[PDB]
This record gives C-alpha cells, structure tokens and sequence, in this order.
DNA sequence: CACACACT
DNA sequence: AGTGTGTTTTTTTTT
C-alpha cells in the first residue's frame, strides 16, 4: 500500500491581500483568493470520494481512477472496449480514494461592514488535514482557490433526480434541462484570524 | 405436484372424516352446526391432528401459509359434500379454519429474526383496533380490448399482495383484465395491535407492539385494552432500511386472555341455574348482608358504607318518561372523610369489582376533556373527539381518585355530564353529544 | 503450496508480496493458510494456562447455547500476531473464515451443536486503540476499530434477509441465493435466463433472517472539547447483537467501518460523499465509570454464592443488626436512628398482596427533615449504589408529569410517545428524593397519588396507560428556617401538607443540639475524611487504604460491596414471614397511639401507620436475613416506630409520652 | 388510468 | 422506437 501515491495538497500561508468577505466576484473563478471569514458553524467530516473502481462484470474489466466532478459518475462505457455498455455499470470500490472534507460555511464579521449586512454564509471546501486543522466556533484567515460551484441535483446521473438560466449552443455534455449554479470557495490553508498543571511539565516546559 | 396437493386435501378431509371420539364425529358436528347457523369457519386442535396423523401436522408446520388454504378448500368441498345433494364459485363461500394450539407462548419481547413465517403462539394485550377491511375472496375482471372475461380467487396467505394480470392471457396489454367490482368477492379484514404481556413487565423497555390481521369470522370479537392469548403465523411484508419488513401476525385462533366473555348480549353463559341460584340469593334476604359483609375484605366493619355501595353498583334504572323527559337512573356517590381510611383502597377494590368502569384519578386523567377529551389526530389536522373516563365510565359504575385535588373548574364540567347522563360538546365546531350512564 | 487453499509457512503466509494488501488478502490460497493457523491457535495454543482458554469459550458457549464466540482480541497478537496485523486490515473475509473454524470446533467440541446456529459470531472484544469520532479518517475506513459513542437511536429490531435470491419476472421463477450486505440493495439487475434487462423480484424462496437494528452513536461532551459538537456516526445492531442496550447509555464497540452510497446525501452536499457506518463485531458498554472490569463489557456490580454463604454466616452472627446500623453511611458520624431508619428502607419490607386485587406495599416511603448541610444529600449519595437499582429526584428540579409519568408528542413519529417518568424509572428499586420540601405542592400531590397504589395512572393525550410504582422512597426536607424547634409542633414545623406526611411510614427530624465531644468527634471525623480523601499525604497510600480499613472495622464492617450484595441476596431470596406475630401488643400499641393525637404537637395516628409498623418489622426480618420474622426483631421495629412518634411530637407532651411509653420501650 | 421527455 | 413517470397562519390542547 505504500507504494500507492499519497495525494499532494499544497497550502499557502502568508499570502499578500485578504479579501475578506468582500470581493469574490464572478470575473476570477479558479482563482487564489484570500478570505478573513468568521466561520462559526463549519460542518462535520465528510468522506468525498476522490476516485474509484467500477466492476461492470459483464465485460470483466476494470477502472482506475474514476474522477466525478460534484455528482457521482460512472465511466462512459465498460472498460473493456468489447462489451462497451452505456447501460450498465457497478462500483467496485477498489480504487477508493478518499478526502475527509467538512463544507465549512463563513459567516460574515461584524466589523469591516459599512451598513447592518447580514452574516453571509458562504460554504467552504475543506480538505482532511484542513478539517483537523481548522477549529470549529472560531474566525479564520483562510486562502485558497475560489472555483464555481453548480447548483445540487443538476447532473443527469442515475438515483439523483436530475434538476430540470441560460446555455450556449453547441456543447452536447447536457443537451436538455440546462444548469444553475451556486458558487463556493476552497481554502488551501486556513489559520484563525481571532493547564497543564504538574511538576514535571512545569519544570520542562517553563523557561 | 399440484395433484399431491390434491392428495394432501384429501388426506385432509379424511382426517376431518373419520376423526372420531367414541363414535362421535366432532368435526362433522360443528359442520352442521355451522351449516345451521351459516357460519364459514371450522375450528379443529392440532392435538388431535396429531394423534389422527404425526405427517399432515408436521406438514402444516413445514409451511402453514400455503397448507392452510388447501385446508379451506378442502373443508369447503367436505360442506359440498355433505350439506349438498349430490348432482342437485361463490355458490358455497370458502370455510376459514380455526385453531387452538395449547402449546408455550414465546414472550412478544425477545421474539427471535427466525420465526418467520412460522405458526407461533402467543398473548396480549389489544391497545387499538382498525375498522373492517374487505379482501377479494374472488375477483372479476375482463382484458379490456381483447373482451376476454376471467376469475381470479386469490387467497390472503402469501407474504405483498399478488400483481394485476399481465398480458393478453386468452397485445391486449400489461393489465388488460380491468376489474369489474361487482361480481368480486370481498371479506373484511381487522387489524390489532398488542402490547407485550403487561405481566412480562420487562424493566426499563417500552411495551413493543405487533400488528395482527383478521378475517371475518374472527374480525371485531374482542376489543382494545383487553388481554389476548393469540394463536396465529408470524408474518412479515414489506413496509413500502434494506431487507427490513414489517413484522406481523395473521391470526389462525383467538383467546381471550382476559378469558372475559364479549359484550353481554343477553345470552346466558351462566345459564338458567346459575340465574337461579341468583334469585334463590336474592329470595333469601340474608344475601343481602351477605353481599354487604362480602365488599371490602379487611375493612372491619362500615357495613351500612358498604350496603351504600352495593345500591350504587347495583344501578338505578332510568325511566323514559312518555314526555320528552326521562328519569335519571344513576347516581354519584360523594366520599368526604379523613385519610388513611382505606377510601381509596375501597374505590379500587370496587372498580376491580366491577369492571364495567374504570378506576382513575383526578390529576392522572386529563383536565381538558375528563368526561372526553379533544385530540388532534396525526392524519388529519381536526381535532377529533378522543374517548375520555366518563365515556369509558358510561355504561359503568366508575371510582376516582383525589376530588379534592382535581381543580375545582373541569369537575363543574362533570356535575352536568353526570345530571343530563350524556355528554354534550359543541367545542371547536364539533357538537357531538355522548352518552354517560356512570 | 496450492493457488488456492493453500498450505504456507507463517512468514511467507504474513509478507503480501504483492502490490495491493487485500487483494494478496483474497486469495484463498492466503485464506485456507490462515484457516489452519486459526485452528490451531483456537485450541492448540493454551495460553498462560494449561487449557486454552478459547476452547473454554468453546462448549461453554455451546452449554450457553449461543451464537457469539468472543475472542477478547487478545491472545491473537499474543499468538504470533500476524492474523492480528491481517484482522485488523482486511477483517470481513477472515472473520468468515473464524465462522468456518467456529463450525469446525462447534461439531468437535459438542457433535450436533451444528444446525443449531447455521453459523457462529465474531466477538472481537477489545482493541488497541480506542479512536474517537473525531479520529475517523479514509485509512480508517472499511477497518474494524474500537469507538467511543454514545448509543441513541436503538431502531425497533427487524429480521433481515441473511441470503437473497433476486429473480425476474419473465426469466427466472428461482435464482440462487447470495449474500446481502443488509446495507444496501443487491440489485444483481441481469437475470441467468434474460440477457436483457428485465423487471426482477425477490424470490418467494425462504432464505435465513438476521436482526437489525439501527443506532446514533454521539461522542462524549466530556473528551469533546468545550464548544464542539460531538459527531454522530450510524451503528446498526444485527443477530444476537440487538437490544444490547438502552438509548444514551453510552458504549465502546470494536466495529468495520462500513461506507456506502446514498445519492440523497451527495444531493444535499452537491458532492460525492459516501455514507459511512460502523456494525460492531463485538458490543461492550461506558458507563463511564472506568473504575474497574465492571465498566468493559456491559453494565456493573456482581453477585457472588460465596458472598451468599458469608451473608448467611454474618446472619447467625449476632449484634450483625447493629453492625449493619453502622454500616449504612459510615462517613456520616452519629445519626444512629437515622442510620437505622435508612437501612430499613434499604431493607424495605415484605409486599403484601390479599385477594390478588388488594395489595400492601413492600416499600418505604422515609421522610427526613434535615438542616441545612447535614449530608442529606450525600446520605442519599451512599444510599444509591447500594441498593443496585436506584433514581435521584432533585425535587424542585422535577415535577408532576416529569417525575411520575410523561408522555411526549414525537414528531418523527408523528404520534403522542411516552417519555420516561422518573417514579417509574424509580419503580423497581430505591427512590430517593432531595429538596422535597422546598419544591412545587401540585407536584407533591401527583407523587402522593402516585406513591398511594405504588403504580402511576395517567390517561392523557391518547395514552391511558397505568405503570407500576414499587420504589423506596426518602423525601429530604428541611425545617421551617432550616432549624426544627422541638417545643413548637411538628406540623408547624413543617411548611408541608398533612396527608403527606401521614402517608410517609417513616418521619426523620435532624436538629443541632449541644453534644460538645460529639461536635469535637465530628469535626475530627471531617478532617480523616478529607485526610484520606487527599491523594496528597508501604505509602500514603498504604496509609489511607489502612485507616479506612479500620473506620470500616468500627462502622460498616461488611464491605460496601460486600453490603450491597448482601442486600441483593436478601432481596433475592430472603423473605421473611409473620408466620409469628404478637397481635395484643400491636393492639396496645395503637390503643396509646390513640388519644394522643389530641395534642397540639402530636399528628393523628391512623390504620396506615399501623401497616407501616407492620412493614418496618418486615424490613427488620429482611435485614435480620431470616426467613422467618422473629418476634423480637418485630419488637425492635416497633421500638423504632414509637420512637420516631415520639421524636415527632411537641417537646413538651414528648416527655409524657416517652413516660407513658417506657412501658413499651424496655422491650425494645 | 396516461401524456412530455430521455433515450429505447 | 421502448416504456417509464410525474400532477389532488389557525385552534384548541395541551398545560
Ligand atoms: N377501617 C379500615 N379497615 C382496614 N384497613 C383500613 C381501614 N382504614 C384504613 N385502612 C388501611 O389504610 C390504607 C389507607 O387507605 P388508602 O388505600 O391509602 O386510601 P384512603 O384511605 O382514601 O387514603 P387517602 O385519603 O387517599 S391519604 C388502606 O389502603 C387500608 O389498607
Ligand atoms: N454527621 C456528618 N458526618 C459527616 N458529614 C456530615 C455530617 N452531617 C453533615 N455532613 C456533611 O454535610 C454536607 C452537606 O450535605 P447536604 O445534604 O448537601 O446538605 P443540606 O443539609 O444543605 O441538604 C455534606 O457534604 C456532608 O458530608
Ligand atoms: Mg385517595
Ligand atoms: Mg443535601
Ligand atoms: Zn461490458
Ligand atoms: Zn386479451
Ligand atoms: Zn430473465
């Protein structure tokens, strides 16, 4: 198992402007951004798959490294390219990866707003390491990459009923029904922007 | 295998046949009887299912859920048979079987994951009681383009319910035979609910409740809060949590574990002698005192007490006056004195005497709504009338608790309950009236 | 060496020599081997004795008759430790393989004992890591691990379907039966017989039913750190699993952290989440104690037939009357009568039942009336956990619907529930009852109505439903001022209603009078309690343990576990009969309880408390441990009573009284 | 029951 | 072209 790669995540820390809950327009997707939310009521740890493996077991092949966007997705035909089926196709949970994520909502501060505006929650991406770093209750000075974030139940993927705006022509990913979004940050690195009473650990740890 | 399941029948009519007690036939006798009276249901014991033949009975216990409409059909072709000349569907409605086990009861609590679909033996306390529900014993349909007109007879021992007819069938399509529901044949069907052995008192766990079903010669016999001892097939359906269905029990036999008799229709089950000796009781009017000295084991004494109390369960019978009016039968007795008295042990003693009524208490019983209480019901947002003590005490000499403690407001709401002997709501537009002879 | 089934050394069998663990894990080759060396650890491997203590489960459980098979988890790494290393990676396989071996030892140990239990459990109790919810991370998933959780859901236990067989409609009337998860839905979707896809069904095949039973696990708010919210992972019970517990108890389980797929929760995510679950192979309750062994595994306290036939021996013993006297709070110095009254109750008497319908209580209703600061609380404190089942009511704290019986409206159900009245959690054992005096009157009468038939009545919302009420109760009072003054009478003393204290069988009064040297005794006593209660001081320890050691030698010397049990034993099987009684001097008795209720300090005297001193010589008996009541034990019970009359009365009469008593008292 | 979608 | 699937605050009642 070791052999398998570990996932790289690269925090930044120490980044010039903060944007705070101001800025994060639409004109920067994808963008680094840093934001000095007050994050009080964060989420629970969630597992959000990362890849995965498909059985198809009527073609007997086998996926690696299923990558879904938001909704989970299965490969486009069988892997074996004979036995190609866009019918069918079951999970097969060998190529299992996995990233503890915790959907972190920011709720604004009270200083910095000019006029009475209400605590903006806006849900942030947060990775394992991230979730353990993070302190929930607590403001944070968080950075990262400011991506756009579709609205749920929009994909077309089979059990979730596909959300039935405007759309270009030409694109034929999803012909019919179109698509809304609502967008959401991600935050590489997040630091918080606002005992031990025994003999023996007072006399080691004390200057 | 379907002409060895003939061959069972008739194995199973030969049992019923030439099952005999010193020449007696009882099997063939209640046939007759229920011929005379035309009552579908048979009522046989395993027990002598056994000592005619182990192999039919073990059998049965193999899987009761397909054995027991072979056994219906067969009793319905034995009442062809036997209450039909010879060469004179739905001709004959089907027998239902009837059973008493006499064997051990599991305990509702600790039911085991196994049992399923196995006959078991049971008892319990009824806590609810649905309303008939018809099940088609036969059913009309006809295929829709095709005309094609069929029969179906489909029998409530299978799991859920069997599927509509698909296809043509002798494209006409996947449900062609629209029901006509006129020709079909319907029973009802009752569904029970019993606590867990209120004796088991198992600590510290909520009483679980199981659901039963009925069919219409055991349908509305016994009512909620009355112990049963029950002899039915452990059943499971799907509610709508993987391969987690609903537990359930469809009813083979019905006992009263309470053993009290239904709701006195006059019959006499104590008979002319026992109602003789009653009045040969009330011919000697030392009985009288007897009955007096009888009441309250312990008390020492408070005799006249106790000959008030005699008279008061005793009844005072209501006279419909001619006019509109009607004479007030029952009375209210009122208990002032100091305590430890045994006064409250007294009304309990009574209230056990006759259960006709209830004992209760003043605070333990709802403020709003004592004589009836106002619910909203979860499946409609209106407040429905929901039974309170004095609907339950009506028809009843009823005992309660802490009078003075009660607030005085609500009991004032009794005294006219109690003088008109009904119970007249006009609350949240609802203007029921209800009896209350208590 | 076979590809499959195989046959390896321990080390070749340990090192996967291949790219992915469990896929070198699913050989069956790997497996068979591991098969063997289970075997024969199972019973060849004797650990630090000369039986193997496995192969003592074995047969034992087998006499049990069950299906569990608990292996405690140790004595497998102390047993070459490499199906430890490949249990606690890859478990599921290999725990069918310990139901194989199971099978194997079920038809050595005991022939037959199959097609009992088709199969026979894991029961991996304990582990090397307690973990937390906060620690579950994607290398902990799909790996059984011990947790820390509290129990909240317990779903109504259903039978699962162990197999499935799916079948369509068109093609297949009976398919094979294959496993189910019970986690989620088989869903083969291809039929043997139609290549297409075709609507499918269950087929009417029976196949085996196992339980399930679903539960909210919640992390404990003390490790949780302050302000946080503890996570809530599922846990679902399964066969001879299920009802192990009450919801909120609290647990540590080894278990597999099972993930599935939900598309709901990906949907109110807008991600891929995977829903993750744990099923415990083995179930162990925290009661949060962790004092000793008592608290792995589940529940406390023991019962011992040794410990049986000491009772029995200290039974014989005479003056054990007076040592139990001082048994019963021994950090309380003085309090003679109360310590008594309060054993007594422990004690409690003999039910009574007469044509089945009426019945006399066997429980004891004790009033105390204390001043401030006089231990009542913590009198009440040493009383629970000695009498095994036991409910605290803060008396303000709780009221009419709370203590004696609730019912709640439950939303998720949508229907009217019933919630857990403290009286009833009460019923069953000990009841004490704290700042009773001081709290709500409506409620006062809700428990005098309650305690009067020793069972609840509550017909309200749609539930009529009655719960017995057999509970000991001790209500705590304090006096008006918090000072009882003995010249004034005790009704005046007491802010209390009258009929409340009629219906207590026992009255406590404490009062602070002179008793200098007792005073000096006391607050010496205070200090030893904080001395040996400092961990601060063979060491202090030693020191701390010895003196306690002899403070339990001068009061209380049965041990405090020792006593508990003794009080289990008696409640058990001890049940003492009036099969003896002195009619004429009960029948003196109350004659001079008469007319003395006439006085201004004196509380009328009814049929009642006659059945209470009735029930006091019962609880006297059962403390004497006899099956029979002795006579002169009645005796003492009386003494008692009259005593606490007499204590009960205005100073001024109290002293006539005790003299027109004394006729009575030198009988004791 | 029975008519717009999404492929069948 | 197969065949599947979806639409009908108030007011007492506690307390
Ligand atoms: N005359 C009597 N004969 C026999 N037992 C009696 C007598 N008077 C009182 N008792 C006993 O004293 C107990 C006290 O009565 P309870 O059943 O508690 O109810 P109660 O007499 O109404 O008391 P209150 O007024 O409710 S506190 C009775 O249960 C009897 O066991
Ligand atoms: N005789 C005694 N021996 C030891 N401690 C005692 C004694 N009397 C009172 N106390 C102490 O009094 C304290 C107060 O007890 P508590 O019941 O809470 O008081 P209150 O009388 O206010 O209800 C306890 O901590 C207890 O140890
Ligand atoms: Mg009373
Ligand atoms: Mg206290
Ligand atoms: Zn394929
Ligand atoms: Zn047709
Ligand atoms: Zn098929």
């Amino acid at each position: 198992p070791e052999q398998t790669e570990r996932v790289f995540q690269i925090s930044f820390f120490n980044l010039p402007t903060v944007h705070r809950i101001r800025d994060i327009r639409s004109e920067k997707i994808g963008s680094l951004l840093s934001i000095s939310g007050t994050v009080t009521r964060t989420s629970e740890v969630r597992p959000e798959l990362y890849k995965a493996s498909f059985t198809c077991d009527m073609c007997r092949a086998i996926v690696d490294n299923v990558e879904q966007s938001f909704k989970y997705t299965e490969p486009t035909f069988c892997p074996n390219p004979s036995c190609e089926n866009r019918a069918f196709w079951t999970l097969n949970v060998t190529r299992s990866r996995f990233l503890d994520w915790q959907k972190v909502r920011i709720q604004e501060n009270a200083n910095e707003i000019p006029t009475g505006s209400m605590p903006r929650t806006l849900d942030v991406i947060l990775r394992g390491d991230s979730v353990e770093r993070a302190k929930p209750g607590d403001r944070c000075k968080f950075t990262g990459v400011e991506i756009v974030v579709p609205d749920v139940t929009q994909l077309g993927l089979p059990g979730v009923k596909p959300s039935s705006n405007s759309g270009v022509t030409g694109l034929r990913s999803l012909g019919v029904r179109d698509l809304t979004y609502k967008i959401s940050f991600l935050a590489c690195h997040v630091i918080s922007i606002g005992n031990e009473r025994d003999q023996e650990v007072f006399l080691n740890s004390l200057s | 295998n379907d002409d060895d399941n003939t061959e069972i029948i008739k194995s199973f009519k030969n049992f019923i046949l030439e099952f005999r007690l010193d020449s007696q036939f009882i099997y063939r006798d209640q046939l007759r009887n229920n011929i005379l009276v035309k009552n579908y249901s048979l009522t046989v014991n395993m027990e002598h299912l056994i000592g005619y033949n182990e192999d039919i009975y073990k059998k049965l216990s193999d899987e009761p859920s397909d054995i027991i409409p072979l056994f219906e059909t067969a009793i319905t072709q034995v009442a062809k048979r036997i209450s039909i000349l010879s060469r004179a569907l739905n001709s004959l409605p089907t027998f239902q079987l009837i059973l008493n086990s006499n064997a051990n009861q599991i305990p509702l609590r600790d039911l085991d994951s196994e049992h399923v679909s196995k006959i078991v033996r049971l008892s319990g306390i009824i806590i609810s009681t649905s309303v008939l529900s018809s099940r088609a014993t036969y059913l009309s349909i006809m295929c829709r383009n095709c005309r094609h007109t069929t029969s179906i007879t489909i029998n409530n021992f299978n799991s859920n319910t069997v599927s509509l007819p698909r296809s043509c069938l002798s494209n006409c399509g996947p449900d062609p035979y629209i029901i006509i529901h006129e020709s079909s044949k319907f029973i009802d069907q009752q569904f029970l609910k019993l606590q867990e052995i209120p004796e088991l008192v198992p600590v510290g766990e909520m009483p679980r409740n199981l659901t039963m079903t009925c069919d219409r010669y055991l349908t509305n016999k016994v009512i909620p809060g009355t112990r049963v001892t029950i002899v039915g097939i452990y059943s499971i359906y799907n509610s709508k949590g993987v391969a987690i269905r609903t537990p359930y029990i469809k009813i083979l036999g019905i006992q009263s574990d309470v053993e009290t008799s239904s709701i006195w229709n006059s019959v006499t089950m104590f008979t002319e002698e026992e109602e003789e000796e009653f009045l040969q009781l009330s011919r000697n009017p030392k009985l009288y005192e007897i009955l007096t000295n009888s009441i309250a084991p312990s008390i020492f004494g408070n005799e006249d007490i106790k000959k008030a109390i005699v008279c008061l369960l005793m009844g005072g019978s209501k006279k419909i006056l001619p006019d509109g009016m009607r004479l007030r039968g029952d009375i209210n007795v009122l208990l002032l004195g100091d305590p430890g008295t045994a006064k409250s042990q007294l009304l309990k003693f009574v209230e056990k005497v006759s259960p006709i009524a209830v004992y209760t208490s003043g605070k333990g019983s709802s403020a709003a709504g004592l004589t009836a209480s106002v619910q909203r019901d979860p499946m409609t947002r209106e407040f429905y009338l929901e039974g309170g003590a004095m609907v339950l005490a009506d028809g009843g000499v009823v005992c309660i608790d802490e009078f003075d403690k009660m607030r005085d407001e609500d009991r004032v709401a009794i005294h006219e309950a109690m003088e008109q002997q009904t119970i007249s709501i006009a609350k949240a537009g609802i203007t029921t009236v209800l009896n209350s002879r208590t | 060496i076979d590809p499959l089934r195989e046959e390896l050394t321990l080390e070749s069998l340990s090192n996967v020599k291949a790219n992915s663990y469990s896929e070198w894990i699913t050989q069956p080759n790997v497996s068979r081997t591991i098969a063997r060396e289970l075997k024969s650890f199972l019973l060849e491997y004797t650990d630090e004795t000369g039986r193997s203590v496995y192969g003592a489960r074995i047969r034992t459980l087998g006499e049990m008759n069950s299906e569990s098979l608990e292996v405690n988890y140790r004595h497998l790494a102390e047993s070459k430790a490499i199906l430890a290393l490949f249990l606690a990676k890859c478990p599921e396989e290999m725990l069918k393989i310990f139901d194989l071996v199971a099978m194997e030892a079920t038809e050595l140990h005991y022939p037959d004992y199959a097609r009992i239990h088709s199969e026979i459990h894991v029961r991996i109790s304990d582990f090397p890591t307690i973990y937390s919810l906060r620690e579950l991370r994607e290398s902990n998933l799909s790996s059984l691990v011990r947790v820390t959780g509290v129990v909240t859901r317990r779903t109504g236990v259903f039978p699962q379907l162990k197999y499935v067989k799916f079948n369509c409609l068109k093609c297949g009337s009976i398919l094979g039966p294959f496993f189910q998860d019970s986690n989620e839905e088989i869903r083969i979707s291809f039929c043997t017989n139609c290549k297409s896809k075709g609507p499918f069904r269950v087929n009417g095949e029976k196949t085996v039913y196992r339980n399930y039973q679903r539960v909210t696990l919640q992390e404990a708010p003390g490790t949780v750190p302050p302000g946080r919210l503890p996570r809530h992972r599922e846990v679902i019970l399964l066969a001879d699993l299920v009802d192990v517990s009450k919801p909120g108890e609290e647990v540590e389980v080894t278990g597999i952290y099972k993930n599935n797929y939900d598309g709901n929760l990906n949907a109110k995510n807008g991600f891929p989440v995977f829903a993750t679950i744990i099923e415990a192979n083995s179930i162990k309750r925290r009661e949060g104690n962790t004092a000793n062994e008592g608290e792995e595994g589940l529940d406390v306290f023991s019962w011992t037939e040794e410990e049986e036939r000491e009772f029995r021996k200290i039974s014989r013993d005479r003056g054990i009357i007076d040592k139990i006297i001082s048994s019963m709070a021994p950090s309380i110095y003085g309090h003679r009568d109360i310590k008594t009254a309060v054993a007594c109750s422990l004690f409690g008497g003999v039910p009574k039942n007469v044509n089945g319908k009426h019945s006399i209580r066997g429980d004891i209703n004790v009033l105390l009336l204390g001043d401030p600061g006089t231990a009542k609380s913590q009198i009440l404190k040493y009383v629970e956990k000695t009498a095994h089942r036991a409910v605290f009511a803060t008396g303000q704290g709780a009221s009419a619907v709370g203590l004696t019986a609730s019912v709640r409206k439950d939303p998720i159900t949508k229907e009217w529930t019933l919630e857990g009245g403290a009286l009833v959690l009460a019923d069953k054992g000990v009841c004490l009852i704290d700042e009773f005096d001081k709290m709500n009157d409506q409620d006062r009468t809700s428990i005098h109505e309650a305690m009067e038939q020793q069972s609840i009545s509550i017909s309200k919302a749609g539930i009529v439903t009655t719960l017995q009420a057999r509970c000991s109760i001790i209500a705590a009072a304090n006096p008006n001022g918090g000072r009882y003054n003995s010249t004034l009478p005790l009704a005046q003393n007491v802010s209390l209603t009258e009929p409340i204290l009629s219906r207590f069988d026992i009255l406590c009064v404490v009062r602070d009078l002179v008793d200098e040297e007792a005073d000096e005794r006391l607050a010496t006593f205070v200090v030893d309690s904080h001395v040996r209660s400092h961990p601060e001081n063979l060491n202090a320890r030693q020191r701390r343990l010895q003196r306690q050691r002899k403070k339990e030698e001068e009061i209380s010397p049965i041990p405090q576990e020792l006593l508990m049990k003794y009080i289990h034993y008696a409640r058990t099987k001890i049940y003492p009969k009036l099969h003896q009684m002195d009619m004429d001097k009960v029948s003196r008795v109350y004659a001079d309880l008469r007319r003395e209720s006439i006085s201004t300090g004196s509380f009328p005297i009814t049929v009642r408390h006659l059945e209470s001193i009735l029930r006091i010589a019962e609880s006297f008996a059962k403390m004497r441990l006899s099956e029979f009541v002795s006579s002169y034990d009645l005796d003492r019970a009386i003494k008692v009573v009259v005593d606490s009359f007499v204590d009960a009365q205005k100073v001024s009469v109290r002293r006539q009284l005790r003299r027109s008593f004394a006729i009575y008292t030198l009988g004791h």
